[PDB]
């Protein structure tokens, strides 16, 4: 063939922390189909917003918004237990269907995106350019969001373990841990990666008996 | 609603 | 400057499932330092092997092995709660120190890797070549390992929730769930991504009351 | 010992 | 747009010495049109073969052959004086027309190449791979062909200048020069770049009075 | 090796028309040595300026200037007959020596460029960025300079052939040709590629008997 | 016939 | 002096 139809930019969805997670990489021959499983961030969450993005930047806000839709009717569950499978499907005509399917409940919602959506040739180029001009800030951004999500995980996990421990936990351990979890929660409200890791480590430093209880 | 979190 | 000293290939460590996780990207100017936090895969795990890798392939076995060392003395904890911070540090002389530090226990172990370790110019090139010749198989491999680790997570989580539920769970729910967890565990022993997702969904399909109990 | 798992 | 139609490999024609000269670069959005002016290699040449090539290698023999055609009816002229304009034109349907037009004589011949000609997705990839596996041999090859064509130029030019000089040239100069031109012509029959430059320099070393005559 | 010393940007010299001609490609492992043969643009030219450039742009003015020096003592010759071999040599310490050697006369001049010359890491990046932001304007620029140099060649060649023809050329041919050469020379004073090719073709259209004379 | 030569 | 011309 003398030609190939390819995606000029990456396609994906916004995930927790405001980061674009890629489902179809830049430069993919179409027709193409890819799927990944995502989940909930909060206990008892009833819905997820799927926000479809085109572009090469790490910040979702820095990419082109192709549309969003909600999947609701997610049944009560602990965070991270629902299996929300997201599929990007680009048919032979260049049309993108994104769907989100709850593997438990069976619910499905889609958005269809025409082949002529997104950035034009000019902007595809200004976009590829910046992904490079800013490769650094993006990396610092992405690792901040990862730290933040790791801190939020440990925040939630440790609180749950404290409950499940209840009386097994000495009051001197419980006072230290709950003070660390307050400072953690205060830090996660910030954009300071080192300060988030300091409170994470503080918590790991005081939680050792908790961990030994939780393991038994 | 919250954005999906990816494991 | 007319020259820059740069890393010709990516550097990292082997993580669960046999996948190389990159800590320093190909083409980075040195001196450079980067760190990431990893954790344990099993409850009560006492040690981690750090296995240092150079190269562009997704399978660790497909990369160049720069060395490995263990960090032990990890205190009893639930899986995924320890914070094992791994640092790659390439000084102005081209020497790589990799360290692993337990943020709770304070233990640290390192390996020092001389500047002349790794693949020579020829092999750097044969390596970059294959990362491309095989970009596909690598992606299929990496998403198999991710599915497998997501399935293992849900396997472990659901068993724990069954325990914490105990009598709250109807025996008709508990029989269905424990049968799904047996088939899941049988599938995770395989290299079939679709079969792993089938048992995951089977489990999500039978676990709904469990999820509603666990959330309360 | 097991390889680290990355979250 | 979510897609772009692009050329997966470079397109061009074979030029003197067996080298692919690119007219449309790899990764160009189509529709696209490009033209360049070529010429004759020998005095009195009456025709040129246009040989259309797809690929990333420097040796024409290493690329995919899309077709060839002759333009004849080139009027008597010194080498390098005819203006043979070659146009590559890829229309909105992915079809390539290559034409060759003699700007003096007005003659034109074309070949039309369907959109489905050339290498398939697999081979596009094996091709891009090798352009890299062999980037070196290609460069050594291309500079050999350039040296050879520079030597052939000086061979032809110097012979012409000897004629135009005639009696102005001392017989001791003419014997040295014609001996250098014999060794040059013998070397150009070889694949040894250094030996070609040695005979070129030998000739530059003996030709100095010739050059001073030719300039007057 | 865990590192390689590589050139972050291309290195070369300014050639006729104000274009950077690359001698050492971006990303080359050092130590490295490369040489190419250049020549004179005008009959009887006595010297060449070597202007050493670092960067990825097609316009010399758009690159970083590392220094310039003259090689003189070029002996009288027709344009394009001298062999001025230019060598770029980057030793194990990152130092660049550029030399220019007249293969006839034996004269040599150099410039030595320290390893810390050129653009810093920041500017290497702003530079790579623009080579892309402007890939288009560069190509249009480079093909204008090539057209201009092809037109200048034909201008000079045809004038010489008119002289060598003298009386063999009908006065009706000579009036047409000398009028085409005046319009050509007027066009080459411009930045209009199409207008230059129009006068080139005009000249090819009137020169046909000249060409037939010149070939005999 | 000969291949084009490119100047 | 003039810049080199490359053939």
């Amino acid at each position: 063939v003398l030609l190939l139809d390819v995606t000029p930019l990456s396609l994906g969805i916004e995930t927790m922390g405001g980061v674009m997670t890629t489902l179809i990489a830049k430069n993919t021959t179409i027709p193409t189909k890819h799927s990944q499983v995502f989940s909930t961030a909060e206990d008892n969450q009833s819905a997820v917003t799927i926000h479809v993005l085109q572009g090469e930047r790490k910040r979702a806000a820095d990419n082109k918004s192709l549309g969003q839709f909600n999947l609701d009717g997610i049944n009560p569950a602990p965070r991270g237990m629902p299996q929300i499978e997201v599929t990007f499907d680009i048919d032979a005509d260049g049309i993108l269907h994104v769907s989100a399917k709850d593997k438990n409940s069976g619910k499905e919602q889609k958005i269809t995106i025409k082949a002529s959506s997104g950035l034009n040739e000019d902007e595809i180029q200004k976009m590829v350019r910046d992904a490079e001009a800013n490769a650094e800030a993006d990396r610092k951004f992405e690792e901040l969001v990862q730290t933040r999500n790791q801190g939020d995980h440990l925040l939630h996990s440790t609180r749950k373990q404290v409950e499940e421990a209840g009386d097994k936990l000495p009051a001197d351990d419980k006072t230290a841990i709950e003070s660390a979890l307050t400072a953690l929660e205060t830090a996660l409200k910030g954009e300071d990666k080192a300060a988030i890791e300091a409170k994470m480590q503080e918590l790991a430093q005081v939680s050792q008996k908790l961990m030994e209880i939780a393991q038994q | 609603p919250p954005r999906p979190i990816y494991n």
